[PDB]
């Protein structure tokens, strides 16, 4: 009744934003260092090694996934 | 003896007539419920490594 | 004070009259001798002919509306009645709560239920 | 029916706008992995 | 104290149903049939069960005397002459928490020796 | 009866069920049990429903017949060719519709 | 009769039990037993004194519970015929759950027996293990259960009949008959060539026969309680549900013993 | 010894609860309360000794 | 008050305590799910640094705590104890001390399960606690002994509740309840209580065989010594599939009742639906080794089991078709338990379709111990049993508790748990078919995206439970004000079309079972007199 569909979609999107922010500031305190084979410079060598031995030839074989 | 019935005499919590607010007991129940795996993690992380 | 032990169902006077006499030194006890309380009440009833705790599905022969209702009996002020049509299984089971001060109308069958509340509280 | 607009038209008018919104709600109840893959660095973003 | 007018009216109807009186008279038929079928079963017991127990008792006394003289034969065997037996026999994953460590509940020290592998 | 009900047995059973009602609960109950079936009832049923709502002397259940029927029918050509069949009963009984009563 | 003295009763045949403190105490004792027997199996506490007192407090709380139920069943007098059929069906379902534990043990025996492993010598019974022959002592303590069943059924049918000197004699001799069974079963255990650790054969054999052993010592305790309350005039001629319970239990224990005995002593040797 | 109706006349006619209603029921429940309190409070002082990992002093 | 909550042989005041331990343990289990999915969010050793044994302890704690201490209490124990006497007209249940000891031996299983995760690092095996992973050579300590003593105690509790339920709906029915006239939740609790005492004896036998070959030197599954660990897989999964059918059948009953009462229509063919449910019960024993297609069974017995699990699949299909038939043509009033009932159909049909993708013994060689399996059971267990649990609470607790909740907060809680739990378990299928195994602390960093997406979803699924906790608080301190001040919905069954408001106030509740005719919080002796029925 009387615009409570607007209130419940406001509550849903506010809950998504609140959980996103709290996941971010929980993610902030996890661990300082990464495993060293996570940046793109390792990934280019790790899929050059793959195309040396033609693994996953028709599907996807390129692994980068890092900025 | 038939125990007398009401709207707040069906649950073990006393809600209306107290000295402390009800939010203390109601959120401390789930605080200890949510913090028993954290104290398990702490007693397991001081036994092997650090923390 | 003076108490006899209710030879059949007519002379019960509460929970102090269902005791009965004990067995002798050699005979095995029969259930008429030693059984007491509610079990003795049911045994004395079944030996008289009746059985207490009258379990029976209610009369759904006639429909019955506010000129002459369906009269139900209860020892309390309310009795939950599950109506299932003017035959025994016409429409699905709808539960009504006839009480002492209000009749219960079915809304799918249409029948009404009214108490004669026995009570004695 | 017998007299009126025909049942084929009067139920096509009711259901043909429903197919597109069904396709929308199914394409966003199963297709959000495409939307999360689209922005990541695996698609050379 | 102001009884409602439905107080002293009756509550149960006609108390002379033939069903419950024939129930009460079948309460004699069950007792008569029990007095027959207990005499029958005690004759079954004292004729059938007791001679079978006596014959099985003399059989088990004969072979229990044979097993007793065999256990007295394997009493005096020196323990290194007991045969080295297999991997599944006498497993010990963890020691038993009661006793010395190698002793079960009904561990007979004559028929169940732990060889300790010479 | 779990065997099916033909249309003539339907309209005869419900005409003899609208004739017998005396209270208001009975009229609304048998009206709900007539409308919550699968078919829409022929006007031989519904003019008798209007008379049975007149016998109890209350108005708005002699209007919600018409609005429940407008929800029942498949288009509005069926509704107009229906409503010109119950014209004079609506005239001398003096009940209104919804769209002219609440203009919106 | 009068409505005024009809509304002074239960109004339905079922039991309304007053609040009794013997779920909470026996649950406390079960927790203490579980933790103390998980704690003494690794040498954390010194002796078995504490698992002994935990088992003892469980036993005495449950026998106080059975004291409360015999007082409520025959003194306060609530066990009418509806409640009697209820507790009868409840005991039937409980024993149907016990025979499925026995079926799980028989599944273990069959699975490791009819497909024998290559470390047992690929033969059932395994090499070296002198199996128990079924004809010496197993024949006595498989005929003694049939004789026990015959005498407990004539003691039952003499209890229904009316004589006391026969219905008591049958119960006394079935108690001494099955305790003679239990003692010769312990005699069979204390001179046998294999222990519970000697291979998988001794393991599943002693598991099955020891579970039946504990079941019939619990039956002997049940029958001792039933003989005591038959001597003290509690058992009637038509309200003996706590005795029909134990004769159902001893007859199904007899048939599960014959199943266990056949496939543990004839086919498995 | 046919003492069931006297026990019934005693057990119906009291206010005390059922596990306290017998005459000789004082000898059955006081030592039970003592040994039960002891037997259930006693592993909860051995559980932190197990959490710390320190075993027994046996042998 | 000590005799009303500690002795308390009354089936209404035992169910509240069942529900209190249920919400406590469900909070603990979802804290463990949050810690697991928070550590699996990124490759490399996160929040718990190294220490894979701690992760194994956390995942067995999450699995066994949330199965045997949330879903089984809050579906069998709590809901059956409150409603099975209150639908068939018994004043309360038969054997009342038995379902008091069932409740009171639950939380001691809980406290020994909690203290099993502290001593000598801990039991890590997963909830399917296997040998020789759990034998004394490869796993030393008193940890897994307490961890399976918890299963002994929970096993005893559920069997005592099963015998209680079976006899209390086989004898103490009301005056007119015939053998087939009961409401369908009574039939679900009936058949579930049969499957308990037909199944869990085998479980307790197998796990006490595990205990006495851990500590009592026997050789049931110690393989160098005669035994075999395949016998434990048989003896465990013979319970392990009937256990989840036990956990899901009262869910079917709850969903049947709420879609019957929120669409103003009886369920389409209740007799065929209860025949399908009973055949599901008596058929769920014959397919116990569909979890063992890999271990080395013959192709012939694998062919038998992949034949029989599809005949397991068909009556669940006709149940879902009858649910679509009974919500078709209704007058659907979209309140907050009807929303959960509508979501349960889709979110369980999805998991059942991927389950019959798993059920092919051909196809199970590419999917076993793989996150595809997690995506299947965290649909049909999580969304299934707990959307039915939420559609049980939001539908029954205004009648039980007598305090009406807030409505808009209930709908944002439903949409938050729906979105934030659909985003977790849907990338688990892609992780499965790409090749991720189960129970790893973390993984080779190829599939580094879907774990991050699932971890950003688990925080939404936890925040919705925090909002459910606030819904419980707002119901407990603002019940009467939500009755009065127009924040809630008051009538779950709306008045029909041609019925007046003055005529709706005569027949307020148009129920079909007894429970919505008793007053809010009901009397402690509700049926003084029997409740007649024709
Ligand atoms: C930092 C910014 C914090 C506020 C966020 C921005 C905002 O104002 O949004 C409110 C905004 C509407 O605010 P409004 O209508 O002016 O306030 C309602 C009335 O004033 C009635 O509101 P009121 O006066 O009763 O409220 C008292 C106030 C009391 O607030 C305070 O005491 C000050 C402290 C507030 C921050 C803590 O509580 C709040 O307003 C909480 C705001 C969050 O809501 C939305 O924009 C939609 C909801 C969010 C959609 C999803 C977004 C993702
Ligand atoms: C009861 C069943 C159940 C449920 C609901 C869940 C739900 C969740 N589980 Fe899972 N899980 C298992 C049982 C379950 N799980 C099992 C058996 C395994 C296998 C273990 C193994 O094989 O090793 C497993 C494995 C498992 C994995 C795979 C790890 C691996 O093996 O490699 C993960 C990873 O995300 C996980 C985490 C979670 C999380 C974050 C949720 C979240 O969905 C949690 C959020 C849930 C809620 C918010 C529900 C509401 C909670 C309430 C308390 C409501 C109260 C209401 C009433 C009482 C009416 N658990
Ligand atoms: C709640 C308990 C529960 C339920 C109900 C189910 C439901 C089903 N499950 Fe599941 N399952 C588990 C609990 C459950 N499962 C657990 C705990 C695991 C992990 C165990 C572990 O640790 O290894 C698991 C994993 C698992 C495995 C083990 C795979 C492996 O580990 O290697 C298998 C194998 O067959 C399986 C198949 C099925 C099938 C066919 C159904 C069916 O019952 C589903 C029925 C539903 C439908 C079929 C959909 C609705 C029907 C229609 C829409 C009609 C049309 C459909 C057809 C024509 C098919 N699932
Ligand atoms: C008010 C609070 C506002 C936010 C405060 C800042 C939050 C934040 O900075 O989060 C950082 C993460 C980056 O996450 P990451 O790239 O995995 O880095 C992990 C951090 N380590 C462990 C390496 C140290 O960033 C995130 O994870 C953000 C979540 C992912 C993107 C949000 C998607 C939701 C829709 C928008
Ligand atoms: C049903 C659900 C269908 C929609 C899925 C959306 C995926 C979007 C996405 O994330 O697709 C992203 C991938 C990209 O991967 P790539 O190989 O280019 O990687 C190379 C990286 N350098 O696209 C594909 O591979 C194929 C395109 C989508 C195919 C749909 C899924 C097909 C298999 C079904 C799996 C689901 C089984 C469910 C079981 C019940
Ligand atoms: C359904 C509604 C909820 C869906 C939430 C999904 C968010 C998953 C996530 O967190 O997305 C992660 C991706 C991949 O980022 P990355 O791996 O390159 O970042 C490495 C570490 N930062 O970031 C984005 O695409 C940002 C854009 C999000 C778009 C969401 C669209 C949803 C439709
Ligand atoms: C609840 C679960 C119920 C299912 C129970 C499954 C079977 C368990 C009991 C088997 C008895 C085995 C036996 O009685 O074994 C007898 C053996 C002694 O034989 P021995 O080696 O001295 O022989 C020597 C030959 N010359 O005792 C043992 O060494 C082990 C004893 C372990 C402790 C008793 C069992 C503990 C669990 C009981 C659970 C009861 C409930
Ligand atoms: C461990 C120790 C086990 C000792 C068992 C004692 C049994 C005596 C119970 C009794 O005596 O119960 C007497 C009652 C009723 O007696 P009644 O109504 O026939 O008497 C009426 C005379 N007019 O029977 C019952 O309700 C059934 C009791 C079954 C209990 C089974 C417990 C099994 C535990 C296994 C673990
Ligand atoms: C182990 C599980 C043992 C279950 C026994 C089922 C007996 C069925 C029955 O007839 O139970 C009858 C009684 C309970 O009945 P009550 O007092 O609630 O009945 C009220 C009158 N209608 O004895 C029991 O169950 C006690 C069983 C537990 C004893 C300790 C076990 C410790 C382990
Ligand atoms: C997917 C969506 C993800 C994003 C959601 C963000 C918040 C949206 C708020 C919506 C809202 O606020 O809904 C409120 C409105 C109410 O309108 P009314 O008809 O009562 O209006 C009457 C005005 N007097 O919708 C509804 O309840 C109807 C829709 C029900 C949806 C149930 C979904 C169950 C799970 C899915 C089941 C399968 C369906 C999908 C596959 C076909
Ligand atoms: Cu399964
Ligand atoms: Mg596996
Ligand atoms: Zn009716």
């Amino acid at each position: 009744g009387k615009g409570d569909v607007a209130f419940i979609t406001k509550g849903v999107f506010l809950g998504l934003g609140i959980s996103f922010g709290l996941f971010g500031l929980v993610r902030l305190l996890a661990n300082p260092e990464t495993p060293k084979t996570m940046n793109r410079e390792w990934q280019l060598k790790s899929d050059e090694y793959l195309k040396s031995k033609n693994a996953n030839p028709w599907g996807g074989y390129s692994q980068v996934q890092s900025k | 003896v038939h125990f007398k019935d009401g709207v707040y005499e069906n649950i073990p919590f006393k809600v209306k007539g107290r000295k402390t607010p009800y939010a203390l007991s109601h959120f401390g129940f789930f605080a200890i419920g949510f913090a028993v795996p954290f104290v398990a993690c702490y007693v397991q992380l001081k036994k092997s490594g650090a923390f | 004070p003076v108490v006899k032990t209710a030879q059949n169902l007519a002379e019960v006077n509460g929970p102090e009259t269902l005791i009965g006499p004990g067995a002798k030194e050699g005979t095995v006890p029969t259930d008429l001798d030693q059984e007491t309380g509610l079990a003795r009440l049911e045994l004395l009833g079944k030996l008289e002919g009746i059985d207490v705790f009258d379990t029976k599905p209610l009369d759904s022969s006639r429909k019955g509306t506010m000129k002459d209702p369906i009269i139900i009996e209860s020892y309390d002020d309310y009795r939950y009645v599950g109506c299932t049509g003017s035959p025994a299984g016409s429409h699905t089971i709808m539960w009504l709560k006839p009480t002492v001060n209000e009749v219960a109308r079915c809304w799918e069958c249409g029948s009404v239920y009214k108490l004669n509340p026995v009570g004695v509280p | 029916g017998r007299i009126g607009e025909s049942w084929v038209i009067t139920e096509g008018r009711r259901l043909i706008p429903e197919i597109f919104q069904w396709s929308a709600v199914l394409s966003v109840c199963l297709g959000w992995p495409g939307a999360v893959y689209f922005f990541s660095k695996a698609r050379k973003a | 104290s102001s009884l409602p007018p439905n107080a002293l009216k009756p509550a149960f109807g006609p108390p002379d149903k033939v069903a419950a009186q024939k129930f009460k008279e079948s309460l004699m038929a069950t007792e008569k049939h029990a007095k027959d079928t207990s005499n029958m079963w005690v004759k079954i017991s004292v004729w059938v069960a007791l001679p079978a127990i006596a014959l099985t008792a003399v059989n088990t006394y004969f072979v229990e005397k044979e097993h007793a003289e065999h256990r007295e034969h394997l009493k005096h065997v020196p323990d290194s002459e007991w045969p080295r037996d297999y991997e599944f026999m006498n497993i010990r994953s963890k020691p038993f928490f009661w006793g010395d460590g190698d002793k079960t509940l009904f561990w007979n020290p004559v028929v169940n020796r732990h060889i300790e592998h010479d | 009866a779990h065997d099916e009900e033909t249309f003539e047995e339907f309209t005869a059973r419900y005409e003899k069920e609208f004739d017998e009602a005396y209270d208001l609960f009975e009229v609304q109950r048998v009206l709900n049990n007539c409308f919550s079936y699968d078919l829409v009832p022929a006007p031989a049923v519904i003019e008798k429903a209007l008379r049975a709502a007149r016998r109890v002397n209350d108005l708005p259940t002699a209007i919600r017949v018409f609005e429940a029927l407008k929800y029942k029918v498949e288009n509005e050509d069926q509704y107009k060719a229906y409503l010109d069949e119950l014209k004079d009963v609506r005239q001398e009984l003096g009940v209104p519709l919804k769209e002219e009563l609440f203009p919106s | 009769m009068t409505h005024l003295e009809r509304s002074r009763h239960q109004q339905h045949p079922f039991h309304m039990v007053m609040p009794s403190p013997w779920p909470i105490v026996v649950s406390f004792a079960l927790l203490s037993l579980a933790l103390s027997t998980a704690l003494t199996m690794h040498g954390y506490i010194g002796n078995m004194n504490m698992v002994y007192l935990a088992l003892f407090v469980l036993l005495t709380s449950s026998i106080l519970w059975f004291r409360d139920i015999v007082a409520e069943a025959t003194y306060l007098g609530d066990h009418t015929m509806a409640v009697r059929k209820g507790i009868n069906l409840g005991f039937l379902m409980f024993v149907l759950s016990e025979v499925l534990i026995f079926a799980g043990l028989f599944w273990a025996y069959f699975h490791s027996a009819m497909s024998p492993d290559v470390t047992l010598g690929a033969c059932w019974p395994p090499v070296g293990i002198e199996a128990v022959q079924p004809t010496e002592l197993p024949l006595l303590n498989t005929i003694i259960l049939l004789s026990s069943g015959a005498t407990v059924t004539y003691s039952h049918h003499a209890l229904i009949a009316g004589n006391r000197n026969k219905a008591l004699s049958g119960l006394l001799i079935t108690f001494w008959l099955i305790v003679i069974f239990v003692t010769c079963q312990y005699i069979e255990y204390t001179n046998a060539a294999f222990t519970i650790s000697d291979g998988v054969y001794g393991s599943v054999f002693y598991a099955g026969t020891g579970l039946h052993f504990l079941h019939m010592v619990m039956l002997a305790a049940m029958l001792g309680v039933n003989y005591w309350r038959m001597r003290n005039y509690h058992l009637t001629a038509g309200h003996h549900v706590g005795y029909e319970t134990t004769i159902i239990y001893t007859h199904v224990l007899d048939v599960i013993w014959l199943f266990l005995y056949v496939v543990f002593y004839w086919w498995g040797v | 010894a046919n003492k069931v109706i006297q026990l019934q006349k005693i057990f119906q006619s009291s206010t005390k609860p059922l596990w306290w209603r017998h005459p000789r029921s004082a000898l059955y429940l006081y030592p039970f309360y003592a040994i039960f309190a002891v037997a259930v409070v006693t592993p909860l002082l051995y559980i932190p000794n197990a959490i710390r990992g320190i075993k027994a002093k046996k042998a | 008050m000590v005799q009303r909550w500690l002795y308390s042989t009354n089936a209404k005041d035992i169910a509240v305590l069942y529900f209190m331990l249920a919400i406590f343990s469900g909070m603990a289990g979802t804290a463990m799910s949050l810690i697991i999915r928070l550590e699996l969010a990124a490759p490399g050793s996160q929040y718990l640094h190294g220490n894979s044994q701690l992760f194994n302890v956390l995942v067995v704690g999450h699995a066994v705590l949330m199965i045997f201490f949330l879903v089984m209490p809050a579906l069998i124990g709590g809901f059956g104890n409150y409603l099975l006497p209150l639908m068939i007209g018994a004043t309360d249940t038969a054997f009342p001390r038995i379902n008091n000891i069932a409740f009171w031996v639950l939380p001691m299983g809980l406290v020994c399960l909690v203290t099993s995760t502290l001593v000598e690092s801990g039991a890590g095996t997963g909830w399917t606690v296997y040998p020789p992973l759990s034998s004394i050579q490869a796993h030393s300590g008193p940890s897994v002994d307490l961890a399976i003593f918890a299963l002994h105690l929970t096993s005893i509790s559920s069997l005592l509740g099963a015998i209680n339920f079976i006899v209390t709906t086989l004898n103490m029915r009301t005056n007119g309840m015939t053998m087939h006239k009961l409401p369908l939740f009574v039939w679900s609790i009936f058949i579930t209580a049969f499957l308990l005492l037909l199944s869990l004896p085998v479980l307790s036998a197998g796990i006490t065989m595990l205990l006495l070959d851990r500590n009592f030197n026997t050789s049931f599954f110690e393989v160098s010594g005669g035994g075999d660990p395949i016998l434990y897989e048989h003896l465990f999964w013979f319970f392990g599939h009937p256990e989840v059918y036990i956990l899901i059948i009262p869910g079917f009953g709850i969903i049947s009742h709420v879609v019957s009462t929120y669409s103003k229509k009886p369920v389409f063919g209740e007799i065929s639906m209860v025949y399908a449910m009973a055949s599901i019960g008596l058929l769920g024993f014959l397919v116990w080794s569909h979890h063992m297609y890999i271990v080395g069974l013959d192709a012939d017995t694998r062919a038998y089991f992949t034949s029989a699990t599809m005949i397991i699949a068909i009556p669940t299909g006709i149940k879902i078709f009858s649910w679509l038939a009974t919500i078709h043509g209704g007058s659907i009033r979209l309140a907050t338990p009807m929303l959960y009932a509508i979501a349960f159909l889709f979110l369980f049909t999805m998991g059942g379709l991927t389950g019959v993708a798993l059920a092919n013994a051909s196809l199970d060689v590419a999917f076993h111990d793989t996150y595809y399996v997690v995506g299947h059971f965290h649909y049909v267990l999580s969304m299934g049993a707990i959307f039915s649990l939420f559609a049980g609470y939001y539908y029954w607790s205004p009648q039980i508790l007598g305090l009406n909740y807030n409505e808009k907060l209930a709908q944002i809680q439903f949409w938050l748990i729906f979105i934030g739990a659909n985003v977790i378990f849907f990338p688990m299928h892609f992780l499965g078919i790409n090749g991720m195994p189960r129970r790893i602390p973390d993984y080779p960093d190829a599939f580094a995206g879907w774990n991050y997406v699932a971890s950003i979803g688990s925080f939404i699924a936890t925040l919705s439970l925090f909002l459910f906790i606030y819904i419980l608080y707002d119901q407990l301190v603002n019940g009467l004000n939500n009755k009065v001040n127009n924040k809630s919905v008051i009538y779950n069954k709306a008045p029909d079309f041609v019925e007046s408001n003055t005529i709706f106030n005569l027949n307020t509740v148009k129920s079909s079972s007894i429970e919505f005719l008793l007053t809010s919080p009901p009397a402690v002796h509700s049926f003084n007199t029997p409740a007649v029925q024709s």
